């Protein structure tokens, strides 16, 4: 579990790195401009209440729905819900279109995302005693350990004395003993007393490196999916390795081996598992079979916070014989969650956002350029205008400038056109 | 929470609020007639249909149908959507549902913990007039009696074989403390459903089942061992087969292949009471090209017995929200409940019930022991009902009506 | 043929006709910004979208994107239709496409044939300032240098390990003849794509593969051996992973399951530059019931970076057809090219390019060294463009308009 390192899809949250959380005071009322947020007071305060409902454990089989248009702070508020829940919490942003896979089933892909939303907080402090054995009999046992770069003799507690007698010991055996109720023995194992005659033996163990007394500090924050993806290999290259269509490395029997060891760490009290947040954009795209999986998922106490988002008003239920419902959510699951409405930003609110994103991205710009780009944030979507910051900075650097002006941003619209305008131009 | 049907024994005229049930006299009186129709043998192999507006205690009326049949008759809730699962055939999904409804009565020797409680994952101590003992609480046992709402001083009977805690009463505000030692093995009747016998005899579900692996699909080999043992027990006189009640919700969602199985399972002499529940006026049949009233095939509507629930009055809604307020341990001002019931008039009862838990947290941040009108008005303005949320999206999507008053 | 992007290094202002590219300044300047956006790390895991009218050098601009990134970066063309094959899963069809784009750089010892050529299935003789030798031409080698347009007297470098012929220059119309013996083994960098390593290590495709048998479906066992060896080479420092550029054409044809895989393959840190190309204004999504602009899902349009190509002017079209005329070794009169470009105004560039090869044969039958206007006017009247051919069928099918001028 120490070797297991967390691999996170940072490209999804890359557009929200400018947001630090949810800007609100002690009473609960949202601030005008805090934590990288502009406006959206009604929706900010609303989910600022749901974070408390999770903390108070009052979200008994409940979820959240973010109703609003494109670029209305939906995905942004979802990340704020995680950021406000605790430190190093799992946030899994998905889109209904991601479920629509070619090889894996509609929920074999929804399963790993649920595993990507449930984490594990580890806080294990162990006192290592590695090396050989040099027995002495006092009034309750003295053993001298020999390591690769050190030698130390220690007067063991009578608790260890009972544990060592159970697992046969002799002078010249490599051992791993722990003060925190730990007993492990390697009978006769020692590379020092190994002859070159026998090779197939493997009955000997090398002399442990460093010192005998070692203070092992384990502070690990990994999701359940990280445990599955690390135990699948028969690991640095794996962050860029996926070129295989089948993806048969993750099998149901491999997950059972993870579920049992995770349970063992909870029973010991070493590490407790912490459920996070599962965000589903394009919630209407989800099949009826997916919603019934979610209904079963929400009933489990281990389950994370299922936050959905739908840009549609009235939509046909996917997986049903054409049944129009609100946001495309079936009634069975619509009642299961509380709806939070996300309001569109007026031109005055849009330029306040631009200045925050430019400051984070590292793009210097004139006051007049912010006004021109905000005009595109109201005529077209908020995502399109925000995308104009990076090409205009290159166009300015090329012209020798650091400050981006109207002339530089005018070319950005000419070169990089939105999906709506690009279609109409072709006629 | 639900005590029974809440009806008169002789006249069969239902009380406005009795036996854990509130309102819906017309439906509850019709429910009482159906029970009597089966008992006399007048209705044989006929399904029930609770039609009506959403959140009109449709589950509660069917829960009342159960308790009014026998002392320990099995009752199971099944939503039609839950049948269409990614892993588990809709045949197995329906077989599990029917087996969850049919139970067996066997007299067994098992120890029952009887005595007064002195309350504190945790540790709850018990006491009798002769002996005193401390008991470490099991993770599943905590969740079992919190649903029962067991408080300190209550006299309870815990059957260790089933795990069910039964509230016998209280010593002080009454029933007196039991004499002898706590654990006593007696010949008690055990009623365990066919599906539960399958899940007991089959492979134990490992921790985090929804994390990965196949569903609760019971092997045909295991089910065979149970069926043959139950059949051997029927002949011996050891077991008594008791047909419970299956409650099917969202019935409009059922396929034509489901109704053919329901009638095939209903064909049996030991079939359960199949209660259907439709929240729709007019809905098309799935699998069939044709349309029908509640989404039932042309053949089912004539066989079924239809009962209709009605919309709750502000006075009927008044206590429902207050009962749910006490259950969720919240304290409201008379003005706040009046406002919460006023929400329940235009918007659903379920939406108004959601505003109860949300307003408590806003009142907790204000540091008040009374949840008021300004606390409820907040939840309504923060969290939107389905009809208002869709309205909000529709206007944001396309401005249907302009400032001039001109459309398009 | 294509030399590069044809843009200025400092100002990034594109020249009208430079580096094997003609016109489309707006798109080429936008292409140059995208390349700089990736280099600075500003754009991370973002696809490109070359939208515009058909035959507007969409492949050529993306070909320019490649050569302007690195010296030997892999570039592969994929039409969305080619994915839907009768034999080969559309997953394998897309995996092959992505593996064709990712390459590995290894410094290898291999012999390179350097020297002047004296030209003649055939036999081409080579010469150096010290030695002379005759070499029998291989069937695949003939097809390799004819695409390079290698003429007699040219100074060339043939790497025997890869088989690629590289034109270093010429001795007479300049670079002088190499000193020593032809074959010299040097430490040269080899850039072979992941898919090519799979096809090299896997079973060799027999003569006439399209005649019968399974497609180039590489076994999961073989691909595993390559992936593990590449991973072992990355750690050793032997290989350097270089992410090339994947060009996807007819994007409107892609299913919802394709876009989910594209984003999954794009998720990687070593992912290639995915360039999409749509020739449509408004087109519905396949697999999804909803409609969209270029046929991309509601989630892809916001992530993608759109670039637009424009219709070529008669002066822009003037040289394109003349470049293609020289490539196909045809000689036209100034009046004929003016007529051929006039065809390219109302009808497509591709249709006008087809009229070049057809007019040559009619001019060959007339026994003339100059292809004229009457030679081009023939091809236009013999062979019809899509819009004219459909017009021809529609009138023959049903006479939509009568002699009177009355419809129906
Ligand atoms: N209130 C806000 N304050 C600061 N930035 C905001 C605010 N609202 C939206 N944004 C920013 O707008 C940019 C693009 O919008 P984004 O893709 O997040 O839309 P969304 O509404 O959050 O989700 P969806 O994709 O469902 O519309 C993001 O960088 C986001 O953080």
């Amino acid at each position: 579990i120490s070797e297991v390192r967390g691999n996170t899809r940072d490209h999804r949250t890359a557009a929200h790195t400018h947001i630090k959380g949810l800007g609100l005071n002690s009473s609960g009322i949202a601030e005008k401009q805090a934590a990288g947020f502009v406006g959206q007071c009604a929706a900010r305060e609303a989910c600022g209440v749901v974070v408390d409902l999770i903390k108070a454990h009052k979200m008994a089989g409940r979820g959240v729905l973010l109703a609003g248009g494109p670029g209305t702070g939906k995905t942004a508020l979802a990340l704020a819900i995680s950021q406000e829940l605790g430190t190093k919490i799992p946030f899994c942003p998905i889109t209904g279109s991601e479920i629509y896979s070619t090889e894996v089933k509609k929920t074999e892909v929804l399963m790993e995302n649920f595993r990507r939303a449930i984490g594990l907080r580890v806080r294990e402090t162990k006192d290592v005693y590695e090396g050989e054995v040099t027995e002495m009999t006092p009034e309750t046992l003295l053993i001298g350990l020999k390591s690769a770069r050190g030698q130390k003799k220690l007067r063991l507690d009578p608790s260890i004395y009972e544990a060592i007698q159970k697992e046969r010991v002799q002078v010249g055996d490599v051992i791993y003993i722990e003060t925190n109720t730990g007993a492990c023995k390697r009978v006769g194992r020692s590379d020092a007393y190994a002859t070159e005659f026998d090779l197939e033996a493997e009955e000997y163990v090398p002399i442990p490196k460093g010192e005998v007394h070692k203070k092992k500090e384990i502070v690990q924050d990994v999701t359940l999916h990280d445990l599955d993806v690390a135990n699948a290999r028969p690991i640095i290259s794996m962050m860029g390795q996926l070129m295989k269509p089948k993806m048969t490395e993750i099998t149901d029997k491999l997950r059972m081996e993870i579920n049992k060891v995770v349970q063992k760490y909870i029973n010991q009290g070493v590490a407790e598992l912490i459920p996070g947040v599962l965000f589903i954009d394009e919630a209407h795209m989800l099949d009826i079979e997916c919603f019934t999986y979610l209904n079963k998922a929400l009933e489990s106490p281990i389950a994370p916070i299922v936050v959905l988002a739908s840009n549609r008003g009235i939509a046909t239920i996917r997986g049903a014989d054409d049944l129009k419902a609100a946001h495309g959510i079936p009634p069975d699951f619509l009642q299961r969650l509380l709806i939070i409405p996300t309001h569109p930003y007026e031109p005055d609110e849009i330029r306040r956002i631009v200045r925050i994103r430019a400051q984070t991205e590292g793009v210097q710009l004139t006051d007049a350029a912010v006004d021109r780009v905000a005009e595109h944030g109201v005529r077209i979507s908020l995502r399109y205008c925000l995308q104009l910051l990076a090409p205009a900075s290159i166009l300015a650097r090329v012209n020798g400038r650091t400050q981006v002006d109207v002339q530089d941003i005018a070319e950005a619209e000419e070169l990089f056109l939105d999906a709506r305008r690009s279609a109409n131009i072709l006629t | 929470h639900i005590r029974g049907l809440g009806v008169d024994a002789d006249t069969l005229e239902p009380r406005p609020s009795s036996q854990g049930l509130v309102g819906q006299e017309k439906a509850r009186k019709a429910a009482a007639v159906v029970l009597e129709m089966i008992k006399q043998g007048k209705i044989a192999g006929r399904a029930v249909l609770i039609a009506g507006p959403p959140s009109t205690g449709k589950t509660a009326i069917a829960m009342g149908m159960a308790q009014s049949l026998g002392q320990d008759v099995p009752f199971t809730t099944l939503a039609a959507s839950e049948i269409f699962s990614l892993e588990m055939s809709k045949t197995e999904a329906l077989t599990q549902a029917f087996r969850k409804s049919i139970g067996v009565r066997i007299k067994e020797e098992s120890e029952i913990m009887e005595g007064e409680v002195v309350e504190i994952q945790g540790k709850l101590t018990i006491k009798t007039t002769d002996m005193e003992a401390i008991y470490d609480m099991g993770s599943k046992m905590i969740d079992a009696m919190t649903k029962e709402r067991v408080m300190a001083g209550d006299i309870i009977s815990i059957d260790k074989s089933s795990g069910k805690i039964t509230k016998l009463g209280r010593s002080y505000a009454f029933l007196q403390c039991p004499e002898g030692e706590l654990q006593k093995r007696k010949e008690v009747v055990h009623t365990v459903s066919l599906h539960e016998i399958d899940v007991i005899n089959s492979r134990t579900q490992g921790f985090l089942a929804l994390f990965s692996g196949d569903t609760g699909e019971i092997r045909s080999e295991i089910r065979d061992q149970i069926n043959t043992k139950v059949a051997e027990w029927k002949e011996e006189g050891k077991a008594e087969i008791v047909p419970g009640v299956l409650f099917i919700d969202e019935v409009h969602m059922l396929d034509i292949e489901c109704f053919s199985y329901i009638n095939r399972a209903l064909e049996s002499d030991l079939a359960p009471i199949v209660i259907m529940a439709s929240n729709r006026g007019v809905s098309r049949i799935r699998g069939t090209d044709y349309k029908s009233p509640h989404g039932l095939p042309l053949d089912f509507l004539d066989r079924v017995v239809i009962i209709n629930t009605h919309p709750y009055t502000p006075d009927e809604l008044r206590q429902i929200l207050s009962i749910r307020a006490q259950e969720e341990e919240v304290d409201l001002t008379p003005d706040a409940l009046a406002l919460l019931t006023k929400i329940g008039q235009e918007a659903g009862l379920r939406y108004a019930s959601n505003l109860i838990t949300t307003s408590q947290l806003i009142a907790a941040k204000r540091r008040a022991k009374q949840v008021g009108v300004e606390d409820v008005q907040r939840s309504f303005k923060l969290f939107y009902d389905p009809a208002r949320s869709v309205r909000f999206v529709q206007e944001s999507e396309k401005r249907l009506i302009g400032n001039d008053g001109v459309v398009d």
